[PDB]
């Protein structure tokens, strides 16, 4: 109308046409021409307001976006009847696409506040009630993808349009950098579960159809995966060929290239160090003695006879690493030894872990695999053969770690005949026990899991158990955002609080630095003793400017259980990286007059921080180790506990032949470790053998 | 617990301020407080006796005036100049074709803090600072350096000698604080930007002479000489007239960098010229590269603000896009900056 073109200023020009609406109508744009055309004429963008309804109503598109791009506001709210609303959104939907890509092959748009702004302002109605499959999967922009998601669980958003590869390339490229900050990623193939065979026949279909370019995430990833499911599930939707795959599956051929990859890089000297050490025979540890040839031979069989005749003396729990190592040389490829290997445990009542129980860890910990599936119902006859005579205490802790690895979704259920034994009711004992006997049956996920063993345990409840328990459901979800959640009771036991942050967050960025930081400064005292026992997790990132830092002040306290568990914190989180100011560091830190182990662990851990499975040929010589180790032992002068580090730094420094990495750079966690790493926080007398294993 | 509801009576009702002044070697404390008011405390809780230390403030009784607690208070003056805080957002990769220069000072704002092992598995020890100049004014260009070391410990930034030139000395004092509260917030860094000392003459305020000026920069560096002093606070210093300073400075530190600003040549305008017209849209016949082609001795400063001059007759006439048209023409003001200005 004249009105739009008057030299005034005076307001407003605005939701004018929802009075006189029809009547207008009758004109067109030929008279709105010269007042936007014209340049030196007072309200040039104001007039966009009444003349976008104009050219909305029209179904007419790629003008609206022009004339909306002032307003920014009104764009929200405008004329209601949803009729119109969802009929000229659906047109001007299939309409403004046609309107781009049309050079053909973009250039894309050119997230500007145009488009992006336009679209996402009526996608919040969009979304709100009506209708449903906006321009997101229309237009192809992954920008108005991120936007196009509302808070739901992404259980079932793990299925997409399928696309070409082209673009696909794209898709899941920015997919990628949405779901880091989100607790489901594309990578969660792993931990799902899930299952079913979606996820093996879309992995196997990535690299399709092509077979030659497809060498890469294919046997590397069949050579570098250690459990047998995802060999077992994706033989099955490996369609290449005809039934001939299984000479690179199994992991036969796998471990067996990829040992001589690793000799090539190596190795480990065998003949020198060991021949000198059988010159001094026996240490008086009887400890850490026999988890040497384990890994170190591999393959070797005539130390294993010596292995073997040696243990057979029975003294304490020194069989541990050698009955390990007896399974572990054979089975360092395949199969192996699975046939002698459970045979010493019917054969060795135990009545405790020490005798019979090592024997009866080996099948179910060398297995890595197995299944099989003879291991599987072998190990679960063999346990309920003996019952009484274990019992419900110290070997059901290393037991469970033989089944949820291979299997997190296994069908046979251990855990009901393995819980029958709870009655023993003792409840120091079964601190350590129950703690990850339940952690490490399975993954669960199911959520009736939790509620089945909470009811038929509890009962009534334990008063103690319970706490465990609640942190086995925290650790069954795996950082899905409800451990925050959670955390709104806070026991006065406060062991919830610190395996809730630590195992309840996992993500790239820590972003856990507030509320770690928030339990240590609010936290009662002597809790901040389990505090920096996080730091296994979470302080993967980058563990060189947080870690030495904090634990800095940390290290020189007088206490010896928060000394024990700050060197423990840093651990193995910290082992992947050298630095000078460690090796600086090491200094003044053995020459301390603290009696107790917990001064040559400090020590000793922090020597194993150089480097893990790195030499000695290459790279760095061994001949300064051996200085180190010899200078350090003159003192005491027995004080076994020498005698117990000299051959610790050799556990990791002459086994070799396992790059970790972390492990792992797939991200699992290592099994063992985490619950070996959390009986010795009160270590007293034996606890600290069982995590001798690693 | 009971000991809170004990001596609450002792310290009770109120207690006043002192200020801490000196000891009877038993560890009673005469002090001298408004007015010049003394005591002697030797008292068993929240001491520390030691390091509260000469020179300071106490809390003193009413009956009779015994200092059961001490505080740090500040505010003040001198923690208020260093900080606060900041780390603005630019970085070291806004100045390319000058990264010779700045990889020079790489190690120097690396190697210190982050990545320390390699000086110490050489052991030779290079904490030696660094000191800057160059032509015509810059120094900004090296904030723009300087900007970027914000990344790592923290810093502050300091011009000229003047808060010792206001009134007679004085000493360097508000310098030794500024020197030693670098080492309460040690490690750090400070610089000082284009020092004046001699380079300019005459004094704001009452000065003189010569050398107390002259000395109080003699006593800046024979402080930061020092005896003997490890704190860093690793000192970078600047001005761009090399002559005006006492060539003796370089020696003690420091005496490895004094890094050469380069002039910007032909293709160093193009690489700096684009990240300003980034954000403001030229037109379709605005080109960087002519009219930077065509002018010479430019400076990164002008180079940056010749597109102000557009930012006032298109944003007089409100508008978001830049014309060459304008920025031809509009250019000559910024050359008849530089012309005639
Ligand atoms: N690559 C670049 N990008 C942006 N600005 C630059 C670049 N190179 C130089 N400059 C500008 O050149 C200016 C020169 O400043 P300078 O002469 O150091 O001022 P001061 O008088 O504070 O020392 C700096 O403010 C900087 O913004």
């Amino acid at each position: 109308m004249s009105m739009s073109g008057e030299v005034a200023k005076e307001w407003q020009e605005l939701d004018d046409a929802e009075k006189v609406q029809r009547e207008p109508l009758l004109t067109l744009v030929k008279e709105i021409v010269p007042y936007n055309m014209a340049h030196n004429a007072e309200h040039e963008a104001c007039d966009l307001l009444m003349e976008i309804e104009q050219v909305d109503m029209l179904e007419k598109d790629i003008d609206e976006n022009a004339y909306a791009k002032v307003c920014l506001y009104l764009t929200s709210c405008v004329n209601y009847v949803p009729e119109p609303e969802n009929s000229a959104l659906l047109r001007c939907a299939l309409g403004v696409f046609r309107k781009f890509s049309r050079f053909p092959e973009a250039l894309r748009l050119a997230l500007m506040l145009n488009d992006m702004e336009l679209v996402e302002d009526i996608f919040t109605s969009c979304k709100d009630v009506v209708v449903q499959k906006q321009m997101a999967f229309m237009l192809g922009r992954h920008g108005v993808f991120l936007e196009l998601s509302e808070d739901v669980e992404e259980y079932e958003d793990l299925t997409e349009i399928m696309s070409n590869v082209q673009l696909n390339s794209n898709f899941l490229a920015l997919a990628r950098e949405l779901d880091i900050m989100e607790p489901k990623v594309p990578d969660d193939i792993y931990k799902t579960h899930l299952e079913n065979n979606r996820f093996g026949g879309s992995g196997s279909q990535v690299d399709s159809a092509r077979m030659n370019l497809a060498s890469s995430f294919v046997n590397g990833f069949v050579n570098a995966a250690f459990g047998q499911d995802k060999l077992l599930t994706d033989d099955g939707n490996k369609w290449l060929y005809k039934n001939k795959d299984h000479g690179m599956l199994s992991a036969a051929a796998s471990l067996g290239m990829i040992l001589l990859w690793d000799v090539d890089g190596g190795l480990t000297q065998i003949d020198k160090y060991l021949y000198s050490s059988e010159d001094y025979i026996k240490s008086g540890a009887l400890l850490a003695c026999g988890i040497v040839n384990s890994g170190v031979r591999n393959e070797c069989d005539p130390a294993l006879a010596l292995l073997s005749d040696y243990v057979l003396h029975n003294s304490n729990t020194m069989r541990l690493g050698s009955i390990f190592g007896l399974g572990l040389a054979y089975a360092g490829s395949n199969r192996e030894d699975v046939l002698t290997l459970l045979l010493p445990v019917m054969g060795d009542s135990k009545s405790s872990m020490e005798v019979a129980g090592v024997t009866a860890l080996a099948c179910g910990m060398i297995a890595v695999g197995s299944c099989n599936g003879d291991v599987t119902s072998t190990i679960l006859q063999t346990i309920m053969e003996k019952s009484e005579t274990e019992l419900k205490d110290t070997y059901a802790r290393w037991l469970p770690l033989g089944l949820g690895l291979n299997h997190l979704g296994k069908g046979e259920a251990i855990e009901a005949i393995l819980a029958a034994l709870e009655v023993v009711s003792e409840p120091f004992r079964s601190f350590a026990n129950t703690l990850v006997d339940v952690c490490a049956y399975a993954g669960s996920g199911n959520v009736l899991k939790v509620q089945q063993l909470l009811h038929i345990c509890s009962e009534h409840f334990d008063s103690k158990e319970k706490e465990e328990d609640k942190d086995k459901k925290e650790k069954k979800d795996k950082d899905k955002k409800e451990a925050p959640a959670d955390m709104g009771a806070h026991q006065g036991v406060a062991v919830l609080g610190i395996a809730l942050i630590a195992m309840g967050e996992e993500i790239g960025a820590e972003m856990a630095l507030r509320t770690f930081g928030h339990l240590l400064r609010y936290g009662e005292p002597t809790l901040r003793r389990a505090v920096p026992l996080a730091l296994a997790l979470i302080s993967v990132s980058n563990p060189r400017l947080n870690i030495l830092d904090t634990l800095s002040k940390f290290s020189h306290d007088a206490d010896p259980e928060v000394s024990y568990n700050s060197i423990f914190a840093m651990g193995m989180v910290g082992s992947g990286t050298n630095n000078a100011r460690l090796a600086a560091m090491l200094r003044q830190l053995a020459q301390y007059h603290a009696k107790d182990p917990n001064n040559l662990f400090m020590v000793r851990l922090a020597q194993g921080l150089t480097h893990l499975g790195k030499g000695t040929l290459t790279l760095c010589p061994y001949h300064s180790d051996r200085q180190l180790m010899s200078q350090v032992a003159v003192a005491g002068l027995l004080t076994v506990l020498v005698s117990f580090l000299d051959v610790r730094n050799i556990i990791l420094g002459k086994s070799h032949y396992v790059l970790y990495g972390l492990v792992a750079a797939m991200q699992p966690r290592m099994l063992v470790t985490f619950d070996e790493e959390l009986r010795p926080l009160p270590v007293s007398v034996r606890v600290g053998q069982a995590v001798d294993v690693v | 617990e009971e000991e809170r509801s004990k001596v609450d009576d002792l310290r009770g009702t109120p207690m006043s301020v002192g200020t801490l002044e000196e000891i009877i070697d038993d560890n009673h404390a005469i002090v001298s407080t408004s007015v010049g008011s003394e005591h002697y405390v030797s008292i068993l809780s929240f001491v520390d006796k030691d390091l509260l230390e000469p020179g300071c403030s106490v809390l003193l009784n009413h009956k009779v005036h015994a200092v059961i607690g001490v505080l740090m208070d500040d505010t003040d003056p001198l923690v208020t100049v260093m900080k606060v805080e900041k780390a603005p957002q630019e970085t070291y990769a806004d100045i390319g074709g000058l990264d010779n220069q700045i990889q020079e000072i790489k190690e120097s704002v690396e190697l210190p803090l982050t990545h320390p092992e390699y000086y110490e598995e050489m052991g030779i020890k290079p904490p030696k600072g660094v000191i800057l100049y160059g032509p015509p004014g810059t120094g900004k260009t090296l904030l723009a350096k300087a900007v970027a070391n914000q990344t790592s410990a923290t810093f502050l930034r300091v011009v000229g000698s003047e808060l010792i030139q206001k009134y007679l000395g004085d000493g360097p004092k508000l310098v030794r604080e500024l020197f030693r509260v670098a080492e309460e917030h040690a490690p750090s860094i400070v610089f000082i930007d284009e020092i004046d000392a001699i380079g300019t003459k005459r004094y704001d305020s009452n000065s003189g002479g010569e050398r107390e000026i002259q000395r109080t920069m003699l006593e800046l560096l024979n402080q930061l000489d020092g005896f003997d002093s490890r704190g860093d606070v690793k000192v970078i210093m600047a001005t761009n007239r090399i002559e005006t300073l006492d060539p003796a400075l370089i020696r003690p530190g420091r005496i490895d960098r004094k890094i050469e600003f380069p002039l910007p040549d032909e293709k160093t305008k193009k690489r700096i010229f684009q990240i300003h017209t980034s954000r403001m849209t030229l037109a379709d016949d605005v080109t960087l590269d002519d009219l930077i082609m065509a002018k010479d001795d430019l400076s990164g400063a002008d180079i940056k603000a010749i597109c102000t001059e557009a930012g006032l007759m298109a944003l007089r006439e409100r508008r978001m896009k830049v014309t060459n048209e304008d920025f031809k023409k509009s250019k000559e003001n910024v050359l008849y900056k530089k012309q005639e200005g």
